[PDB]
């Protein structure tokens, strides 16, 4: 495993090249096995690789959590304009967070979107039991 | 496309693929020789169940006529 | 020798010879040694001019029979194509299946072996009876399906 | 069962995991020797095997008949027992392909400590040897060294650790021998004479200055995975063996060895400057990176979709722009001197399958190669070329026909002559053929129109002529009345009773009135030949008679390259006419105008294969029946081999002597006017003799005597010679 820590990660090393880069250390020769320096290599690489991937997509979701919260702050509505919001807030570290301003924008795009409710569920009702008639005469 | 034999006399292809759809999804049927058919499934899913749990069944035709079918993978 | 033998494209389909006469073992036998195949999808307006062109990129044809509306006798989407050798035909099933003909995807399937009366369409109405019931629109075929 | 669960674990190793290649290396390894005791046959099959079809998976293998011989001295001598006999057997059997691929194989199991480096060694130094031997064919004095360069890829880096003594008088005898190689075929075999940017090296030349790049680098390339060579936790402390000193199969009368070969190089690192540095064309790692493509594509061409996926997915040491290595690779295999390893179709589905997969990268790359080979095209090869327009009009009809046509303006303004506007008429005279007319003249822009193909309408004589002061004119009126009535041969015969002068005019009135009524699909003119076909079998008697028909189907149907074509298959195959005739034909006058064109060749090239492919049905029916009135059909079968051979043989024979005529003619026009010899008729006409020895030079071979001393002979131009010559060298 130190072998490994004194290289470039490379989680996609062929053994050879692993135990060439590794050959004269002594963590590396201390276990007896060539077979058991490949078994303790894979699995090493196949428990870094999904703590990577576990790792970054909770990042993922933290960078757009930290997003929206930072949106939150401002008056938004389905007028609102990106245009507009963008000199707003770009000062931010939860803005800056996100690598890209395609997504930036996405993400601003995806937030974005009693009684005059109850009226337009009884025009809906209406139309329904409209439709229900029609098909029955 | 698998084959079917045992039909009964009095039946067609359109009345067979009523039997066939137990499988799941039929695609087209034929009944030819005066006793032996023929049809065309979509998926090997609902094909190869056709061959296992559609096999030697009782077929029932429209008119009251019932029969034993045999599938087969073709 | 090992799996390298996998040919996926010259299996054999699900679809079964129609009217055919024998055995489904009789049908199998006759599409394993087939050189003829059979073409799904063409449009009504695709000519054997087109299909020639495009056939004969995988083996000589030895003849083309256009699919007709039995009682309009008109082209009627599909065609048969025959080659003089299954080496030829195995080429095109596993090459020019799924591909373009006539600007629209085509599909082929090995076929028992014409007889006459297997180029008419067996839809109901003349056509194909895959066009009975299709509830897509299709300009290459007649618009909507017949039942609409 | 077991028998089948070995076989596809073996395979799933090779396959692409969801965990570690090593560890299932590491397990494989153990459930394999668990089971040698009942399946040591088996077992020892199934890798020797592998080794000789998965070459592109040869390190990952060779690692596994290591790890066993880290647990099994006794079984990797076994392996290593059948491995030779595996090869001495491909090598007797002239697969020499699949040597390499063994040889190979071998050369990497010493960097997985089982067979002795040194032992090695010796091998190599008696292949080399080869080139010592005496009166042997150079194509067999080439595929040893090649075998042995190739390997060091592989065995070089540690083959060097030893024996540099002999490891040096190697490279010394060899050194020697590549200089001393004749190089006539090169120009036969080059996609293009032009070497101003990129120049199309000898596959021996090339691979030469590859080694050396390695050996002056230590021997350390960078691409090769090597999940085996690893041997500082088991394979160190195993026990190599001995390859028993192996002698080269005596060259016999039987033998028959690899052709020479050109590399074919499109593609440099500053062609796809934001990308993973592209490997030199004289690095190993380019050789190495081709190779296993071209070998994957050897294992999977049978299915268009497992291939693109097994490209696209190759596991690259290094990273590499793949892409760009998928497109030459497959362009190196279309074009292959006068065509690839596999049916033509197959590239054409396999980009189209690789662009469904790498829909946003692929695709830029191919229309880049596209681009580059359009401006390339004034060197090409024209049996390349012909390739290039079936490939991109092939192409285009399933993507309808979009390409950006003003890209390729330059040609607007070219002797219509020159390879770019004569490459733009013929891709759209082919668009046409798989849509129609009017399409095409929809798709490319006004200025264009003038390379478009023309309308494919029938041109009857007789017709709507109006100018009756033509001969046999009433006699064809009465024709078309008859046709159009169901008449019978006999009336139609009757008919032209009337004609005053095998007969001319007769042939003339009645071509001319038979195809106009049948002008409407190419079934009518189909079932016309088959009606009246007694009527033609009666007028076309002669070779006058067979080569006036010709004449004048070709006088009706000259603006429907497509009709023609059929037409004349449709009559050799129902004996109307025959191959002498056609090729008599191809060279006539009446067609010297259009004597440049593709359809020209297509009809040649697709006569001859039909005398081709008859000769050889006749033969195994023979073959068959003499393995058995049986008699008095072997008697017969005897003599239709004979007949069909001598046929076969007089057509090549006209052929050639057709080209010489009409080469030597423009030769010596030229040498005395003091004109250029170079003319763009000269290069389609003197490529179109080239491509003949191409695509049939197995038949040919049979006529060495006949065509070395008197066809070909000194006394003929230099010009003419050469393309006999670099024929030659292919099998010698
Ligand atoms: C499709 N196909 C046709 N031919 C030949 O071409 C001619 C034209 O007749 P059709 O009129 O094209 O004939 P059928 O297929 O006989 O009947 P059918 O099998 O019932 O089946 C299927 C097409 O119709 C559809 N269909 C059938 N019945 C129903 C139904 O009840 N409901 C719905 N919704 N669809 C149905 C279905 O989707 C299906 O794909 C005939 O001479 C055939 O031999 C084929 N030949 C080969 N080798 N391979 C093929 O795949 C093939």
């Amino acid at each position: 495993k130190k072998m490994m820590e004194e290289a470039k990660f490379n989680p996609r090393a062929t053994f050879s090249e692993f135990a060439a880069k590794h050959a004269k250390d002594s963590r590396f020769k201390a276990i007896e096995k060539m077979k058991d320096r490949e078994a303790l290599f894979n699995e090493f690489v196949a428990a870094a690789r999904k703590k990577e991937k576990e790792d970054s997509k909770t990042r993922g979701e933290k960078i757009k959590s930290d997003f929206f919260e930072l949106l939150s702050n401002h008056h938004l509505d389905s007028q609102s304009r990106w245009s507009k919001v963008k000199d707003k807030v770009e000062s931010d570290p939860r803005y800056k967070a996100v690598d890209s301003s395609s997504m930036r924008e996405d993400l601003f795009k995806q937030y974005i979107e009693e009684k005059e409710l109850e009226r337009q569920a009884r025009i809906e009702a209406s139309l329904r039991e409209r439709e229900r008639e029609v098909q029955k005469a | 496309r698998v084959v079917v034999s045992g039909l009964p006399p009095s039946g067609s292809w359109q009345d067979l693929k009523d039997h066939m759809r137990e499988a799941g999804d039929v695609c087209y049927a034929d009944v030819y020789r005066d006793g032996t058919g023929v049809v065309e499934f979509v998926r090997k899913e609902d094909m190869t169940y056709a061959v296992r749990k559609l096999d030697n069944t009782k077929f029932r035709s429209h008119e009251g006529e019932t029969a034993y079918i045999r599938v087969k993978v073709d | 020798l090992k799996a390298l033998r996998s040919d996926s494209y010259v299996e054999l389909s699900q679809y079964r010879d129609q009217h055919f006469r024998g055995d489904n073992e009789e049908q199998e036998k006759l599409l394993k040694k087939s050189c003829t195949l059979y073409v799904g999808n063409l449009s009504f307006y695709t000519t054997e001019e087109q299909i020639y062109e495009l056939f004969s990129k995988s083996g000589d044809i030895k003849k083309i029979i256009m699919g007709l509306d039995k009682m309009k006798k008109t082209a009627c989407g599909f065609c048969f194509v025959e080659y003089y050798s299954r080496a030829d035909a195995e080429n095109a099933m596993r090459y020019i299946n799924g591909t373009r003909l006539d600007d629209r995807i085509i599909r082929t399937d090995w076929d028992a072996g014409f007889k006459e009366g297997r180029q008419y369409g067996r839809g109901r109405s003349g056509g194909q009876v895959r066009d009975e019931y299709r509830q897509d629109y299709d300009a290459g075929r007649g618009g909507y399906g017949k039942l609409a | 069962e077991t028998e089948d669960h070995l076989e596809s674990l073996i395979c799933k190793v090779g396959e692409k995991s969801a965990c570690s290649l090593e560890s299932n290396l590491e397990g494989l390894a153990g459930v394999l020797e668990a089971d040698l005791p009942n399946y040591k046959s088996k077992i020892l099959r199934l890798l020797c095997t592998v080794a000789r079809l998965l070459p592109e998976k040869l390190t990952i293998y060779t690692t596994l008949v290591g790890l066993l011989n880290a647990r099994n001295y006794n079984f990797g001598g076994e392996f290593v027992e059948a491995m030779i006999r595996q090869l001495k057997e491909s090598l007797k059997a002239n697969n020499y392909n699949e040597a390499v691929y063994l040889v190979r194989f071998l050369s990497d199991l010493v960097n997985c400590h089982v067979i002795a480096a040194p032992s090695m060694v010796a091998m190599f130094e008696n292949f080399v040897s080869v080139t010592q031997e005496e009166d042997v064919p150079q194509v067999r004095r080439d595929w040893y060294v090649y075998a042995f360069l190739s390997s060091l890829p592989w065995v070089g880096k540690e083959l060097y650790e030893k024996k540099d003594a002999e490891m040096d008088r190697i490279f010394a005898n060899t050194e020697s021998y590549l200089k001393r190689r004749q190089k006539t075929h090169v120009p036969m075999l080059q996609v293009w004479t032009a070497d101003k940017p990129h120049p199309q090296e000898e596959y021996l030349d090339c691979l030469w200055a590859q080694i050396q790049k390695l050996k002056k680098d230590r021997w350390q390339e960078r691409h090769i995975l090597r999940p085996y060579l690893a041997f500082d936790s088991i394979l160190c402390e195993a026990l190599q063996h001995n390859l028993p000193p192996f002698t080269p199969p005596p060259h016999t009368e039987d033998s028959v060895y690899p052709m020479p070969r050109v590399i074919f190089r499109m593609f440099d690192y500053t062609d796809d400057p934001e990308g993973p540095v592209m490997p030199g064309s004289h690095s190993v790692e380019r050789f190495v990176i081709e190779e296993n493509l071209h070998c994957i594509i050897k294992s999977h061409w049978k299915e268009r979709k497992t291939c693109a996926a097994q490209l696209v997915s190759y596991p690259g040491k290094n990273k590499i722009p793949l892409n760009y290595h998928i497109v030459e690779v497959i362009f190196a295999e279309l074009f292959q001197l006068p065509a690839p390893p596999h049916i033509d179709v197959m590239y054409t589905t396999l980009l189209i399958e690789l662009c469904k997969l790498q829909p946003g990268s692929l695709p830029q790359v191919l229309a880049q190669a596209t681009e580059m080979l359009y401006m390339r095209l004034d060197t090409m090869n024209t049996t390349c070329v012909d390739r290039f327009i079936n490939w991109f009009s092939h192409h285009l009809s399933n993507f309808q026909f979009r390409w950006s046509w003003e890209d390729w303006s330059d040609c607007l303004s070219q002797d219509p002559e020159s390879p770019k506007p004569k490459f733009v008429r013929e891709v759209l005279e082919k668009c046409m053929r798989l849509s129609y007319h009017q399409r095409i003249l929809d798709i490319v822009p006004p200025t264009f129109s003038a390379l478009c193909p023309a309308n494919p309408t029938c041109i009857y004589k007789y017709g709507d002529e109006s100018s009756n002061s033509l001969p046999g004119h009433s006699v064809a009126l009465c024709l078309a009345v008859a046709f159009k009535s169901k008449a019978t041969n006999d009336e139609i015969f009757s008919i032209l009773k009337d004609v005053p002068n095998f007969n001319p005019l007769k042939i003339e009135v009645f071509v001319q009135t038979l195809l106009h009524l049948a002008a409407k699909s190419f079934s009518h003119s189909f079932s016309a030949l088959a009606k009246f076909h007694e009527v033609f079998k009666t007028l076309a008697e002669s070779d006058e008679g067979k080569l006036h028909v010709l004449r004048v189907m070709f006088e009706v149907w000259r603006n429907h390259p497509q009709m023609i074509a059929v037409l004349v298959d449709k009559m050799i195959r129902t004996q109307i006419v025959d191959c002498a005739a056609v090729a008599n034909w191809i060279f006539s006058s009446e067609l010297s105008r259009d004597f440049t064109r593709l359809f020209v060749w297509e009809i040649l090239h697709s006569t001859i294969r039909k005398m081709n492919k008859h000769v050889l049905k006749i033969q195994k029916e023979l073959e068959e029946a003499k393995e058995k009135v049986l008699e008095e059909q072997i008697e017969r079968l005897q003599e239709k081999v004979e007949s069909a051979q001598s046929e076969q043989k007089n057509l090549f024979l006209v052929i050639f002597q057709r080209f010489i005529m009409i080469l030597t003619e423009h030769l010596v026009r030229c040498e005395t006017d003091g004109t250029s010899v170079l003319t763009p008729w000269y290069k389609n006409c003197i490529e179109r003799l080239q491509q003949i020895f191409l695509q049939h030079h197995q038949i040919i071979q049979q006529y060495m005597v006949t065509l070395e001393n008197l066809l070909f002979t000194a006394e003929l131009d230099p010009h003419i010679l050469a393309v006999f010559q670099q024929f030659c060298a292919l099998q010698a």
